């Protein structure tokens, strides 16, 4: 109930290596600012498992946080040689940007990240497989994928794609093809882990495991309403800090709380903490799960 | 455990061939029928490729022959005390007055008790009149109000979830081992069906059913036993019977939540001109919980609680008739097609043969890698597959013969070459 | 008024710990509150049934009276229980909330 979608735990950085432009307004991202990277996240009819899980973490944020890696090159030009690896796996994915958009980032195959580029002045389309040419145009990138990010280590590279009846999904060449196969974009279940591929799910169970974690309270600055303020500047039980803060049984239990002699507030963030995934009959904590709609070919005879 | 027993071979049909160099592999998609095995023993699949050192088993572990009830109307009551809060208003008053304080509805929160707060509550709002005048307070001589807010209050700490069972399905908790070598542990009933690493699977063949239940309710209690009541199911409550105030969910019964149904006009009231007692007659249903508590002789089979999966079940007699049907759904089977030597010796033969129990074999497999071990007979009618390890361990399986004068020589290729082998052993007629 | 059922209760006087002594009741199942928790009335092997025929009558200060006929629900002239009300007031002071039949007063 608590409405802290702007409040980003960690440090707060959208903006991505490799579209280095909206750095001047999304650094750190707080109730401030207008990324667009970040506005369309909470917009209602776009991605509702952000707008779920919104307490946690991003891609972005992932990668800022060194959980996700980057590809070679991270960033592949549009306008550049004739060949770019960052291309069979964004013809395969149909999506809906809005107009006014440069970039489009999205997930990899080899667990890392490949997002394109587009030289000044070339915006989106409908679909976002091609940038044609031209409010003003954003100096960002849009999410093409609803997935989350969270501060997790969990291994498992010893896991493939657990679809059965499947031909080639995306641009992995699982199966071989003896009959009809079809090619209809569908909705997939996927989840990366540390130093993997990219795992297709098929049965998900998710759950909420909250834990007393430094990254999982929010607050706001008071002053003479939400502000922002940075969550290192509070004392420790008996430690040392710069200012002050408070708050409830969770932020207090933790941190020291001096009541009315504070500059903001915080408060335990609803349902931040770990997510945990069961995949194979196995509990696994993954990175960055979600959802994609590539080409799925499944065999009917 | 005392191995597999019933052990087939797969259909050409449901089994295909897709080398991708020197590793042959292929895979598994249809629908096999295996015949199920009794208390104790197995079922084991075994797979041939497209020569003989690949072997391939698949065995579905059987612990025993359950009877699990199958829920239908469920409904979480326990017992509450109501608290009787007294309010002895004068006539003309605020609200206390000779007409407003007679008809007074109970779904009604006026002045009188609005600064007590909100909460989600089964109470109610009553209203009395006793008497006014200066022998007990009151300027005005009519008779002054009596406003009344009772709600109720769970004394205790535990709940109760009572609910019936209107069929008895004959669950049989399969504990079926992949290929790769994941466990999973599953349950198959009349005719149900799960989800496996491999595929599904479904029982056919389920002809062992008691019917008449539906006059039993039984009680759940989280932490201790369970309990038995010769009664049909309570649906519609009143007062005087086992199932009055009842809820939906835990948090109904401990914190008394609002939503319980109840039937109205539940609570008495015994006013004293300044004293108040709004006590309830609510069953107790610890009471009827331990009086029939588990186990109780009913006709003749024996009642009490479930292992693993909550809920009742029910032990009965007799052997296990059933017939299982493994259902294929395309899953990748790789095997290698370079094995380990290993060597084979033998302990005991004990048992019974042409039954559903057989006989056990103690075979002591010594080998020196992690794989499996395929073994057969002469003339075609016995199938042995143990998983070799490095070490020396017993194993063994369910092995049926027709013979009391066991006497046959085995013939085992756990790395592709036969090796002889000599097994002897008497055993007694068992149907 | 009347009893359906006779619920055979048991006064029970209760002494705590620290010596509040307290007398309470309990029939066939019902509970309390005490001062160390509760109680409540398990087995109880002794009832009368068939107590819908008879009528109670009480007064206070007096003692009571019982009816060799069933009880009266609907008024009607020539029968016990015509003019009734809902408290004391109404029979002292005569409330016209109180329930009757009509055309009950007759006019010469």
């Amino acid at each position: 109930e608590d409405p802290h979608l702007r409040n980003r735990p960690g440090k707060g950085h959208n903006y991505i290596d490799g579209m280095t432009q909206e750095d001047a307004t999304c650094k750190p991202v707080t109730y401030a600012g207008a990324c667009s990277s970040f506005d369309v996240l909470l917009e209602k009819g776009k991605f509702p498992l952000f707008q779920s899980y919104a307490h946690h973490r991003t891609l972005l944020e992932a990668v800022h946080d060194t959980i996700i890696a980057k590809a070679d090159p991270p960033s592949c030009d549009l306008q550049s040689a004739h060949g770019n690896p960052c291309m069979k796996e964004k013809l395969v994915m149909k999506t809906h940007c809005p107009n006014d958009y440069q970039s489009a980032h999205y997930l990899n195959n080899d667990g890392k990240m490949a997002s394109v580029k587009c030289p000044p002045k070339y915006e989106l389309t409908e679909d976002c497989n091609f940038c044609r040419q031209m409010a003003s145009l954003k100096k960002g990138s849009y999410p093409l994928q609803d997935l989350f990010c969270q501060s997790s280590e969990d291994d498992g590279s010893k896991l493939k794609t657990k679809m059965k009846g499947v031909c080639e999904v995306g641009v992995q060449a699982l199966k071989k093809c003896d009959g009809q196969l079809s090619t209809a974009h569908e909705v997939v279940p996927f989840a990366v882990f540390k130093n993997s591929k990219k795992v297709y799910l098929d049965k998900l169970d998710l759950k909420t495991e909250e834990n007393l974690l430094p990254d999982s309270f929010v607050c706001f600055e008071h002053k003479g309403e939400l502000k922002s303020f940075d969550i290192s500047q509070c004392p420790k039980i008996g430690g040392h800090g710069s200012k002050k803060c408070t708050g409830d049984a969770a932020f207090c239990s933790a941190y020291e709380c001096t009541a009315q002699y504070a500059n903001a507030y915080c408060s335990h963030a609803n349902g931040s903490g770990i997510v945990q995934i069961q995949v194979s009959g196995v509990w696994k904590k993954p990175l960055c799960v979600g959802y994609e709609r590539v080409v799925v070919k499944r065999e009917l005879s | 455990d005392p191995g597999c027993s019933e052990l087939i071979q797969a259909s050409s049909r449901i089994t295909t061939c897709s080398t991708e160099g020197v590793n042959t592999k292929c895979r598994l998609s249809g629908t096999a029928l295996i015949r199920a095995g009794s208390v104790g023993a197995e079922a084991c699949l075994m797979l041939k490729g497209v020569k003989e050192d690949q072997t391939k088993f698949l065995k579905i572990k059987t612990v025993s022959s359950e009877l699990s009830c199958r829920e239908g109307q469920s409904y979480w009551t326990g017992s509450f005390s109501p608290k009787c809060l007294s309010s002895r208003r004068c006539h003309l008053v605020g609200e206390c007055h000779v007409n407003r304080c007679l008809s007074w509805r109970d779904n009604e929160t006026s002045a009188e008790f609005s600064f007590v707060g909100e909460s989600t509550t089964m109470r109610e709002n009553k209203c009395f009149e006793q008497c006014g005048g200066w022998g007990c307070g009151c300027f005005n001589v009519n008779p002054s109000c009596l406003f009344v807010h009772t709600y109720l209050q769970s004394v205790r700490k535990e709940a109760l979830r009572v609910f019936n069972c209107i069929d008895w399905v004959h669950k049989l908790t399969l504990e079926i081992t992949d290929f790769d070598g994941s466990v999973s542990t599953i349950d198959l009933g009349a005719s149900s069906s799960r989800f496996t690493n491999w595929g599904s699977v479904s029982l056919s063949l389920d002809a062992e059913g008691i019917s008449g239940s539906n006059s039993f309710s039984f009680i759940e209690s989280p932490g201790k036993g369970y309990a038995i009541v010769d009664e049909p199911f309570s649906e519609i409550p009143r007062q005087g019977f086992l199932g009055e105030i009842r809820c939906n969910s835990e948090s109904s019964v401990l914190s008394a939540h609002e939503s319980c149904l109840r039937a109205p006009n539940l609570i008495s009231y015994k006013p004293m001109i300044d004293q108040l007692e709004c006590t309830t007659n609510l069953i107790d249903p610890f009471v009827v919980f331990e009086r029939g508590s588990l186990p109780q002789t009913r006709n003749d089979k024996t009642f009490a609680a479930s292992k693993g999966n909550r809920g009742v079940q029910a032990f009965s007699k007799g052997s296990v008739q059933a017939d299982l049907t493994l259902m294929f759904d395309n899953f990748e089977v790789d095997f290698v097609g370079a094995a380990v030597s290993c060597d084979a010796a033998f302990l005991n033969l004990t048992g019974c043969y042409s039954c559903n129990a057989g006989a056990r074999v103690c075979l002591s497999i010594t080998s020196t890698g992690t794989g499996s071990l395929s073994a057969h007979n002469k003339d075609g009618s016995l199938h042995i597959v143990l998983p070799s390890e490095n070490g020396t361990k017993d194993q063994c399986q369910i092995l049926h013969f027709t013979v009391p004068e066991v006497e046959e020589e085995f013939m085992y290729s756990c790395d592709g070459d036969e090796r002889p082998l000599l097994v002897k052993g008497t055993l007694i007629a068992i149907d």
